[PDB]
């Protein structure tokens, strides 16, 4: 007649590695990071993400005419911006705070497009004639920003001092852009906007702005040895803009009513498809699915994500040292 | 083993016992059979499950990488929030993978000493009236049948009940 | 006769929680959290804050008119602003880097107000017409900013270079200010500082400065459609400040010897009371008085305070699992 | 318990014994009362004491939050800042919930296995001079007056001395 | 200590025992001497080593301060800068110096607890055919030869070859 | 006959600290941090740093006259600049961006100069008059930097629009610099450039650049009131250079194809000696020798370095408790 006392053992080839020793074979244990991912973009909190396709942040929200698809109001979980998009800022010039810029956008979850300014605002020159064979459309050889308006004077008559009012009466913000044309000499500039000191200058209850064109020739892209100074602000809900200018003015003429999100925004710079899917954790990278603790997939996300770490594995033994018989 | 019990004075373990991570394998007349000692598996159980939901509960916050991009004139910064966002990186890598290779080392330790105690408290009800054999098995100097089987697996064994009877065949 | 080994046990209903279980009681343990406050403000090394009352920093500094209270010598162990403060900027217009300005201040402990720059230092032009129905004083419906002078014509004349100089002799950086005026339209321009292109030119050993004019027509704030743009910057030991003007300057009037604190700098926004009380540790929602190693309350402090967590409790055993019988 | 003893084989706590963590209750002719180990009981407080000052020092560092304000066009450093306090914030407040989880194991365990001990300590100077009832207390096969009881407790038990009175009694 | 054998009830160590970290002084007809336990030391240098190294491996990245310079007018981001440089030495700092004190503790109850199953594993081989001193050392009720002492330390020690000369003895 | 169980003691008095007990005497033990450092600087991968001797940063990359021991192609594995280095900006002024371009310095492992704009360019100026009694060589009383140009006009002719163009067709990007000069009074301006409003225009396909004289009289710092500033930029491969200006143009004359390090960039401001001497880890203060996984001496370094703590020793037990009798 006998009794002993003795411990579980199974068929379990599953190891946990410890401080003392590595490699040891477990009854039990659990694996607390995740190392798959869906290659591909989904819905978050059944919201789609807006896919930029051809076109990068500022071919969109610039309104560059290959980008109409885009045009208008859009509301998005995240962006996707494809990292070979041809279709930016089609008139060579710079985009100034372009960082902020993206940051700002990617704050957000949706914009709604209106016109800020109509045609009829600006009167004594010609809203008509704005147009470049850089910025052409998909129909059209010579287009421009659906957002601006690029002004030239009547074809004999000066630039007179044109002006422009705005009152944001709405309870949201106001995304918006307006430029300052820069010629390559001043044959051009004389030609467009006539002769003396230009200036472009522009106000709210926080913010003035003011620049003249600064007429130098500079190397040609896109056949263009000119440049445009391309500007964006917000117009505060309660604040008014106004608009002064006497010539070189790239006018706002689209604008976008800004929904700020609450949670946590991202842009995807990726090329993985999107496809007809729900999620609650996105990846630059892919979809997690999973209610494991940790992730080796990617530090940028969206959504309840694991946390990121660089391990390959973390498996806590939870059974004992498995040690079977024979 | 901390504790000498598993892979110890006790070599291996037993593929028998299904039902539980601690137990018995008794002899006697109505035959053998593994038996798990289910007060000792289920405060196992309960304790591992506790420390795995509070290891989870802790690291369930997360440090947040941004898309943010800075301009050849911003290199500074832009090379700021990578040190930063690496060195968060570097230290919950750290935490992650420490905590587990100490918390593995501890946790095998748990069940090496929950198999240690419970062969003491065997050893403790039967005193001389068994032997034990170093295995972490007892050879009774009694018929002991079914019943008095269970009350040594569930703490009311009956060392006077049996004390005449093993001293005699003891000595 | 017997002899017994065994454990303490009491009458503690106090717990703690470990790895492996939840709420266990035990005979002794410390809480190293502190998570209670006195929701007010104290002094700091017996040194008391600087209560900025309904004026804002831009306010006190600059001068504004209704900040009369404050003018002159402060010493402060930390300053408190009232978060709905009305006396800051009257005469509307930005305040050039006004964060690093904040920043700056906030890394002081004493400014000493000295006059850097007499009325008499501008010659050729009027000291004395400088005030406007945006910044009354408490008396006065039209006044302006005590460290400032708003520089007008004679009244025929014409607006003459003006120059200013400044020697820092002291041992001490100089905190001061200065100004350029944009009016709405060139007629205010040219009633107030004459016909002609105009400049404002400062300098010192590692500063330049150059600023003209930009006239256009803004939003109405206070009752003004014109613009001042105020700067700042810091007179360093031995340098020296050079001021040159033809026109549409404020001129630094008064200025500040600052003393930069060696200590760790504070700006509480609060509308907690300062009362007549000492602490070694003042969070921006109140006098922490504790041992503890950890506390709750608030990040944002000054002077020796704990260790701020998210926790809402830490307690350490010390004795051991409490097992009372019966 | 890991030990064993605490909420183990000795069921339950003192009450009585105020004046110590670990301790002994003695009974003989002269009467009963509770009795403190002190060396024992003051290892053990430098010990834990010893712990919570090197917790204390160790935690004795703070990350400090700025109130640096940040303009509309500095929204990417602004929410560097953010991240970083509340990255540090989440690494300390992980750091203090978890070393205090783990140390409150351990502190358990240690006092645990300074019972333990202690009654090893007073089984292996008895020997079979007295009988181990298997709930931390022994009965003697002899009489233990008050200095046979205190040579116990200070480690000087004579066991000798009293053989042959407990082999008698015992056979 | 925790397991209650280095500087417990086995008072001191061995300055003659040089060769290992664990083992036994014998004396019989043949003289004295000192031996390693191999298999016990070899084992505890494997884990403590296995311990150091896996410290090292997770201590083996570096956070990196830089030389970058910051003007008047970046005072915000140049506090930032040093914040969180200094935010990660305070939490490396932490972390190695609070490591060191827990794996310490840890080592040496390992030692501890090694020496205490060394002593648990010949007193289980040796039962009543010796007879136990209570400091470590084990008196013998027979005559154990050189050959006889090598198998207590090899574990194949014989009790039922000892039995009846030692009962003899005994009694 | 007996048989005892026992552990190892020796001679030991080397300690170690646990959480329960401080000073305890062990066996065997391993110290992890490193504490020790050679005063001095030391090549990293067999490749030397570049001393900068008596110039700053500054002086070098702008050729100043004095550092023509630094002049032309250098390769380094970290720069050293002595703290006390007299040789930087000759003439007073302010280079742009300075903390950026010490970063971008700092990034690289190679500078090779070449002629980018030789004097031919600048067609109907003097280019041989560009010199200063700021900005003196070691044998020569008036000269200046070797990279860049001072133009002034012939003698008596007006300042022409000058034109100048450079094609970046190598395949690694060229650091250059650039300057306008602005005169303390118009009378100097005039002397020099004649009369008329006077621009410097520069852009790339990625830039543009515009800026006008600021006259006025600043304080006199090395013989001068005037001042230039200095610009520097990056040509990328493939862009292009256009150069424009009509007066007050400081111009590129020799500039850097730069090759940027893959490796961690270090610039150590220090007074050590550079020897000849191999290490693999260089912290700013001296060279570390070490195999320890912990290091005290800065978290300044360049290579392969144990990690920086604050700790003063980082002791392991490996041995056990040291208890030698008697
Ligand atoms: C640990 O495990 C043991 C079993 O190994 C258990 O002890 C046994 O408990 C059962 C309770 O059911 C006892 O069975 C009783 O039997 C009597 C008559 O049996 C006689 O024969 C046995 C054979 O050995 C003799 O040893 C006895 O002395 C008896 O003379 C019976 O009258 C009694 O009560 C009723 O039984 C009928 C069926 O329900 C009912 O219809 C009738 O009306 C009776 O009223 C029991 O059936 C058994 O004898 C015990 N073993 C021994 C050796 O005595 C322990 O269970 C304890 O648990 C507590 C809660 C008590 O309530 C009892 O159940 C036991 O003391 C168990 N311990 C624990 C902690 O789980
Ligand atoms: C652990 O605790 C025990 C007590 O339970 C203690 O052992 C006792 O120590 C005391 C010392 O004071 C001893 O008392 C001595 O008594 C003799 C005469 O007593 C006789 O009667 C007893 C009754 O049982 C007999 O057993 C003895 O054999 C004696 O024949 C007395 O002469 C002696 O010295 C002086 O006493 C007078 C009072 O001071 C003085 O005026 C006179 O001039 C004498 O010189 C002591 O008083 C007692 O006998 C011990 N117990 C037993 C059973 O023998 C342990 O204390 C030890 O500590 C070390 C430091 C030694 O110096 C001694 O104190 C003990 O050996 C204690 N151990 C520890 C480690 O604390
Ligand atoms: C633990 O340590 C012990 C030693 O303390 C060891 O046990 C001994 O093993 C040796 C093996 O070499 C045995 O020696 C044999 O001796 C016989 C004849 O010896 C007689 O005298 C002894 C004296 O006490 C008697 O007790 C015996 O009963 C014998 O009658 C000899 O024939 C034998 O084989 C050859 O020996 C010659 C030399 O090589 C060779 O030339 C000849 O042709 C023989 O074929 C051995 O020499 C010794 O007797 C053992 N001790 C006792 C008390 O019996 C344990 O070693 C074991 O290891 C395993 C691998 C086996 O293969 C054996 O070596 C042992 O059983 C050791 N255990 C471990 C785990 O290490
Ligand atoms: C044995 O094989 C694997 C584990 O190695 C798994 O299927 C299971 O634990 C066992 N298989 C069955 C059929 O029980
Ligand atoms: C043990 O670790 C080694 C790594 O060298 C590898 O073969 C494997 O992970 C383990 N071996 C097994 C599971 O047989
Ligand atoms: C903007 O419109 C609102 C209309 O409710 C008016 O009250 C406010 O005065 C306007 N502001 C300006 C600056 O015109
Ligand atoms: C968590 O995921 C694992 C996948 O390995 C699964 O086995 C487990 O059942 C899941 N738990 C819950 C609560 O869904
Ligand atoms: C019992 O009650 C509380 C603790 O629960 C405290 O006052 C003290 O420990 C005890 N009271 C007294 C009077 O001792
Ligand atoms: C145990 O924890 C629970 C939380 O669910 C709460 O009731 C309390 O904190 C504890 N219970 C007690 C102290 O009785
Ligand atoms: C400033 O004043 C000091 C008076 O000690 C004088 O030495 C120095 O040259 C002055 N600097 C200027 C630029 O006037
Ligand atoms: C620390 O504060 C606590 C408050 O709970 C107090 O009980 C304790 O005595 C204090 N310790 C010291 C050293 O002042
Ligand atoms: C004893 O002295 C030191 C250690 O304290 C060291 O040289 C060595 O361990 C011993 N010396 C010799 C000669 O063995
Ligand atoms: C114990 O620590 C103290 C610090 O107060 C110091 O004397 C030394 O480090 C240790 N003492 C020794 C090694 O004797
Ligand atoms: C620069 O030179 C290359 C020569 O291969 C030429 O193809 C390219 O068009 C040039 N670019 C400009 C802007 O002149
Ligand atoms: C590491 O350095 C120490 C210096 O104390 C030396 O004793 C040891 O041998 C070195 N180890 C290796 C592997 O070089």
């Amino acid at each position: 007649d006998k009794i002993c006392i003795g411990y579980h053992a199974n068929n379990s080839t599953t190891q946990v590695d410890t401080l003392l020793e590595k490699n040891v074979t477990v009854t039990h244990s659990v694996e607390l990071l995740e190392n798959q991912k869906e290659k591909r973009f989904c819905k978050i909190m059944n919201k789609a993400p807006l896919d930029l396709k051809d076109c990068t942040i500022e071919g969109w929200i610039l309104g560059n005419p290959k980008c109409d698809l885009l045009l208008g109001d859009q509301s998005w979980s995240y962006i996707v911006e494809r990292p070979n998009a041809q279709n930016g800022i089609c008139y060579p010039g710079v985009l100034n705070e372009l960082e902020e810029l993206k940051a700002f956008i990617g704050s957000g979850e949706r914009v709604e497009r209106f016109e800020m300014f109509p045609k009829s605002t600006w009167a004594g020159v010609d809203t008509s004639r704005g147009v470049t064979n850089a910025c052409p459309s998909y129909t059209i050889d010579s287009s421009f920003y659906r957002n601006l308006v690029w002004i030239v004077k009547t074809d004999s008559a000066t630039y007179p001092v044109i002006k422009g009012t705005y009152n944001n009466t709405g309870t949201q913000p106001i995304l918006y852009f307006w430029g300052v044309h820069h010629p390559l000499d001043t044959t051009v500039q004389d030609n467009l906007y006539g002769s003396g000191d230009k200036y472009v200058r522009m106000g709210t209850e926080s913010m003035n702005f003011a620049k003249s064109p600064e007429i130098a020739a500079r190397p040609a892209v896109n056949g263009q040895r000119s440049r445009i100074d391309y500007y964006w602000s917000v117009l505060r809900p309660g604040e008014t803009l106004n608009v002064e200018s006497n010539g070189n003015l790239i006018a706002p003429w689209y604008a976008y009513k800004f929904v700020s999100t609450n949670k946590k925004g991202a842009v995807f710079k990726s090329d993985l498809p999107i496809e007809n899917c729900d999620a609650t954790c996105q990846t630059i990278t892919g979809v997690l699915r999973t209610n494991k603790t940790f992730q080796n997939v990617s530090p940028l996300w969206i959504g309840e994500c694991p946390k990121y770490v660089k391990s390959e594995s973390l498996r806590l033994a939870t059974g004992l040292r498995n040690v079977p018989q024979i | 083993g901390i504790f000498g019990a598993i892979a110890g004075f006790i070599e291996g373990g037993w593929t028998g016992m299904i039902d539980g991570w601690y137990g018995y394998h008794h002899e006697n007349s109505q035959g053998s059979g593994y038996a798990a000692d289910r007060e000792s598996t289920q405060k196992a159980i309960d304790g591992i499950t506790n420390k795995v939901n509070s290891i989870i509960n802790k690291m369930n916050t997360q440090f947040e990488a941004v898309d943010h991009e800075f301009s050849n004139l911003e290199r500074r910064i832009g090379n700021l929030n990578k040190r930063m966002e690496d060195g968060f990186l570097d230290v919950w890598t750290y935490n992650a993978e420490l905590l587990v290779l100490l918390e593995n080392e501890r946790t095998l330790d748990l069940h090496d000493a929950n198999v240690k105690n419970l062969y003491e408290k065997v050893k403790s009800q039967l005193r001389d009236n068994a032997n034990d054999l170093g295995n972490g098995c007892f050879e009774f100097w009694h018929k002991c049948d079914n019943e008095c089987m269970e009350s040594v697996k569930n703490g009311t064994y009956d060392y006077p009940k049996y004390q005449k009877e093993s001293k005699l065949n003891r000595q």
